[PDB]
């Protein structure tokens, strides 16, 4: 129950439960498959 | 008027509680969000990116050189480097992994340790990396080392080798601040055959080493880092 | 017979071929794109010179020697004088751009050495004076020359200490930024595609640089016996999807 | 969810552990690519590492102090700590600062908790009960000059009155001018040859003024204000390397000269355990 | 439910009262196996003997004390009780300890209640109103060194601020590293020849730091902290023999030498009533 | 603002009361339970196991 | 009696909060509204009317 | 809501920017009547300028 | 939920969301079209 | 009604109403019937 009118006044947000490290761990242009050779 | 009773704890301020508050700026409209590449949602997303370990810690002032593990041509049977696995201290401590682990009290999971070779292309080498699970001493010679988790690495076209320290543990969580009961083992590396340089070439070659966490990893019970402190408030 | 290894990038009226690549990085897995209306604020129609600005400019070459500490360029600064890109830059109030960065360094199978090529969004430098000394404008706008981390401290300039990234963080952790290594034994180029990253939809191109490109030797250069002890490093950069807006009189900037 | 699958001996032409780090990727290698594993489940979600959780607890961001005393003959109230202000920032105290600067741009709502306690360091008959007044004097609004100016009327400016010993609390929407707050800014406010660099230029949010509403009693009373800040509804972009050296200034990246080596030197060899 | 059924005379070949205790069983013999009984009902459920009930009321687990006084010239705040810590345990005070050690492994959530009262043993004009600050400094986090260190910023560490005379209260999930807390542990932290034995090694949970936020008044004020602990969501495994001798140490089973006979000697014969 | 009245007993701490409290460690995930033989639920379960009586108390 | 807990901020007066209050004049009937030309609803309505600028500020 | 619509070159007999202020009106002229604009949205409602808000603290 | 009986005791009103500047910006008797000549 | 998000913050648990002394009172491998001879 929100007792207040504005959105800033609500409690903390709830877990992204998004999670996708590939923008950080695999930003390569041509896709690399694990097990296939790195450099062909 | 509805009858109430107040409980113990009334009026306390707990920095970790999460409740509603009146907005000081009623009706204000925040700036629209635009798109920005790079959004982070979990610290677990970022500790999977690998970063360099200053393994060569033996210097006396911080230098680019403590990131370089040297290799000697023609040595046989001998040991390249050694370290315990207290990820919250020692070599690990300044790495991104080490640096985040320090915001939490407990960790569990597998670690990924990789070595990228930088010697001339016409050289060759075979190294053994060994993980020694808790309970034995840091290995003292390859024979001792080779009886635990190990990978023979053959230096080739493919420049890096990724060793995993699989989670070996009785207790399902360990402390990030070094603790005995909770200790994780040792990591050592030895010549399997030996580094060989081509003609017209000389000196030391170096390995770069990285650390990142496997998708396996768990961190819990947040706390304050020993890695930052201060004596007076800063000003502009 | 496609290898990760050979590549061709054609952009505008200019083409680059590498026969010894190591894939390419696209920052944060996003490719440069123009500014959508839903994200727009300024009401001005923008100008998109296209092929006259989105081509490859090769900056002047550097020389890697055994004593090198590393070099740093800022964008869009490094290009402030390249062809029509630069003119547009001084003539509009606002502009926006992504880039393809191609760093080149070839040697032989007897050399060793490894450079880190990294792009840092919003690289705010530190004054070597400490305290709250600022870093004057000119010092953070070196132009095509870039900053040479093995040059001496100057007054009003930034600190040039490599183990600290010019800001109080350790060299070892730069790997959290989009980056690629050039390891003579593997690699001979590094290519990074940079999407436009800012907290506003379009900004000024002269008062704010939005990325620093940094090339840092990490495993020292080691040449074969009686080889000349140095290699040149060349940086070629191409603006991509550039848009300029708010045209007028032509900015005058310090120094 | 499985944390590890079962995997047995391997003798392949398909080697997942050999890679080329020069590419910039961190290949997703697992224990089961290089040893024989057994199935195990995760039993865990990664809840407490969510950025909302990481930045979502109250941190002390500021400690100031004001006193209640006879202003008779004081030529400069501000200077007597008759009232005080804070050129609002979140980068004064460093525990929270290092946490925020793990990101480049950050966007969130703030929930403030203000604790005020009183001290009576010299002989008093009693402890008086003071009410504190805190006002937000945005960029362009009148700044208080005396501890009882027309400014304190605060007819258009949000102000909260609470008692010393108690706590005051409210929450503010994201008040940044852009889409996010810049944790870093490699720019200037204009192309001036001598203008300041940093974020000090961007992060222009005004000061929060505190005063005691009470007139003076016979003794003097020191009131010390602690402001706590909790981020709610957090959004963070572009991770960066953590802060290694100590901080010297609000808003610049500068570190102190002749600082000490931040990497611990081995007591022994590279070979040491 | 019947507590006793009706049963009459018996002349059988089936004797439920003869058993062999050497087997380790306690055969479930009832009044109706050996006398003639009448029906009666239980009227009772055994509600208040549930382990949740047994361990579920608040028990005092710790009394400490800190003082508010001028720290000017104090070389060791910790030592002046300017602030204090508690190497958190539940086996200091013994009423609750004997109760828990009826079990080998125990798992539960805790609800803490902290009462703080002030004393002014020597001449004061008044009673000041102090706010207490309690911080959790886990294993590896910075420990407070002075009563006003950066540590107290507690930007990542849960802390509660309440007033002396009042009470503070919150609850913590089960924070043990294993599946249960060991009430006993017949092991070491490693195979060392001189390492300590017991649980002292296992039960590593950090300390809880207390301090007064107020600066000093003219008099000195003693604040004494009492921590109460209530187990909620209890789970207990493997019952053991109750503690007979007195306790000597947190975490070891050791009893004092030349202790006294714990079994009451008869005043009379074996035959005595 | 809803009108309330507080009753006698407000603010007291009764060691035997059972109410909700804020968690100090929001979002923390406890270690999984594994199976352990021997769980006790009621003290009534254990007082049915017989134990020896020092009947010969005369020492 | 329903159990409650009061949070930080209890008793504060925030000049910008918006809550209900008891009416001091229970049951009073205000004067009827009549029609008046010119009602303003938003300050945004009025800043669109142009007004003169003292541009020649040099006096 | 659009804050500005897209508008391009103009060569007309219909001039929205010439008016007669003597009339007492403020003619509703927009950026797009005199420069070439691109679409942009308002993203804003004017909530905090309502007179209830202005006099309500 | 109103807890009180009288209307004066309720909280602040809610946004007009009325907005019509023409009584102030265009109170002319004969309608002026933008683009058409001001004075004919 | 839970007012709080985390499970640790809820009140005491509710009676096992489990109760099975046989793991403690009759842990014998071959089942003993009351009335039948203990040792056959
Ligand atoms: O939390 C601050 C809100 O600003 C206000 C606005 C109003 C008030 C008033 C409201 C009425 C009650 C008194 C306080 C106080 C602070 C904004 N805060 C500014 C600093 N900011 C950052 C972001 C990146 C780097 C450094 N600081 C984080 C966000
Ligand atoms: O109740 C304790 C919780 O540990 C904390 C964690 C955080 C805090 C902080 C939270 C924020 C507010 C300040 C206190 C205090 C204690 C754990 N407690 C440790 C001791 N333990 C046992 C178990 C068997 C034998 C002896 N002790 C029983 C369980």
């Amino acid at each position: 129950i929100n007792y207040y009118k504005d959105a800033a006044s609500t409690s903390s947000a709830g877990q992204s439960l998004s999670m996708d490290p590939s923008k950080f761990t695999e930003p390569v242009k041509d896709l690399m498959l694990k097990g296939a050779p790195a450099l062909n | 008027g509805l009858p109430t009773t107040t409980l113990p704890g009334s009026g306390q301020f707990l920095t970790t509680d999460d409740r509603q508050s009146p907005s000081a700026l009623p009706n204000y409209e925040p700036t629209p969000r635009i798109h920005i590449p790079g959004k982070v949602h979990n610290l677990l997303e970022i500790i999977q990116v690998d970063t360099l370990i200053p393994m060569n810690n033996t210097h006396t002032k911080d230098e680019v050189n403590s990131y370089l593990i040297p290799l000697n041509a023609n040595r046989q049977n001998e040991q390249v480097f050694g370290t315990n696995l207290f990820i919250g201290d020692g070599v690990f401590k300044t790495t991104l992994l080490g640096e985040i682990v320090q915001y939490y009290t407990h960790w569990s999971g597998s670690l990924r340790f990789s070595l990228m070779y930088t010697g001339p292309a016409l050289s060759s080498a075979k190294l053994i990396l060994a993980y020694t699970p808790p309970g034995a001493r840091g290995p003292q010679d390859r024979r001792e080392a080779m009886l635990g988790t190990h990978v023979v690495w053959d230096i080739g076209l493919q420049s890096t080798i990724v060793m995993t320290i699989p989670w070996t543990s009785g207790v399902q969580f360990r402390y990030t601040d070094p603790d005995t009961y909770t200790s994780a083992g040792f990591l050592s590396c030895w010549y399997q055959t030996s580094l060989i340089l081509p003609p017209e070439t000389t000196g030391q070659v170096y390995l770069l080493s990285f650390i990142s966490a496997c998708p396996d990893f768990k961190l819990r019970l947040m706390k304050d880092t020993q890695t930052i402190s201060q004596t007076v408030a800063l000003t502009e | 017979g496609y290898s990760d290894r050979v590549q061709q990038i054609t952009l505008g009226n200019s083409t680059i071929t590498t026969q010894e690549a190591a894939n390419a990085v696209v920052c944060y897995a996003e490719w440069p794109e123009y500014l959508p209306d839903v994200d727009a604020s300024d009401v001005n129609k923008t100008s998109k010179p296209d092929t006259s600005v989105c081509r490859f400019y090769t900056l002047d070459s550097k020389t890697w020697t055994t004593g090198s500490k590393g070099w740093c360029w800022k964008l869009p600064d490094a290009l402030k004088d390249m062809g029509v890109f630069g003119q547009n830059m001084f003539f509009h109030s606002l502009g926006r751009s992504g880039y393809t960065v191609h760093v080149q360094c070839n040697a032989t199978k007897f050399h060793s050495g490894c450079l880190l090529v990294v792009v840092i969004p919003e690289h705010q430098l530190a004054s070597h004076e400490g305290g709250n000394v600022s870093v004057k404008y000119t010092f953070t706008h070196p132009g095509e020359r870039g900053i040479d981390l093995s040059s001496a401290n100057e007054v009003g300039g930034p600190v040039k200490d490599v183990l600290y990234n010019m800001n109080g963080t350790l060299l070892g952790n730069l790997l959290i930024f989009p980056h690629q290594f050039i390891n003579l034994r593997t690699n001979n180029t590094a290519t990074i595609v940079i999407p436009y990253i800012n907290s506003v939809p379009i900004d000024s191109m002269t008062r704010h640089n939005n990325v620093s490109l940094m090339v840092i030797p990490i495993a020292p250069l080691t040449v074969p016996t009686g080889a000349t002890p140095s290699l040149p490093i060349t940086v070629t950069i191409a603006p991509m999807c550039t848009e300029f807006s708010g045209i007028r009189s032509k900015s005058i900037v310090p120094q | 969810t499985v944390a590890s699958i079962s995997s047995g001996p391997k003798h392949t032409q398909k080697v997942p552990i050999l890679t080329a780090n020069e590419t910039g990727a961190t290949m997703p290698v697992l224990p089961s690519d290089s040893i024989e594993t057994r199935t195990t489940y995760m039993h865990f979600n990664g809840s407490e590492t969510d950025v909302e959780c990481f930045l979502g607890r109250a941190a002390c961001v500021h400690v100031t102090e004001i006193q209640n005393k006879d202003a008779t003959g004081i030529d400069n109230h501000r200077e007597a700590k008759l009232f005080n202000d804070w050129k609002i920032n979140l980068s004064s105290l460093v525990q929270l600062r290092k946490k925020l600067e793990l990101f480049t741009y950050v966007r969130f709502d703030s929930e403030y908790t203000i604790l005020a306690t009183a001290s009576q360091p010299d002989s008093a008959n009693y402890s008086s009960n003071l009410v504190v007044q805190a006002m937000y004097v945005p960029p362009g609004a009148p700044n208080p000059k005396e501890w009882d100016d027309y400014t304190w009327q605060s007819a258009s400016n949000p102000s909260v009155f609470f008692k010393v010993g108690d706590t005051s609390r409210f929450s503010v929407p994201y008040v940044g001018l852009a889409s996010a707050y810049n944790c870093f800014y490699d720019g200037y406010s204009h192309d001036d040859a001598e203008t300041q660099y940093g974020i000090t230029v961007l992060n222009h949010m005004g000061s929060m003024a505190f005063r005691i509403v009470n007139e003076h009693d016979e003794h003097k009373t020191l009131v010390k204000i602690r402001v706590y800040h909790r981020a709610k509804h957090v959004e963070a972009w572009i991770p960066r390397a953590p802060r290694a050296l100590p901080y010297t200034s609000i808003g610049r990246t500068n570190y102190p000269k002749n600082t000490e080596p931040v990497i611990k030197k081995r007591k022994g060899d590279i070979k040491s355990y």
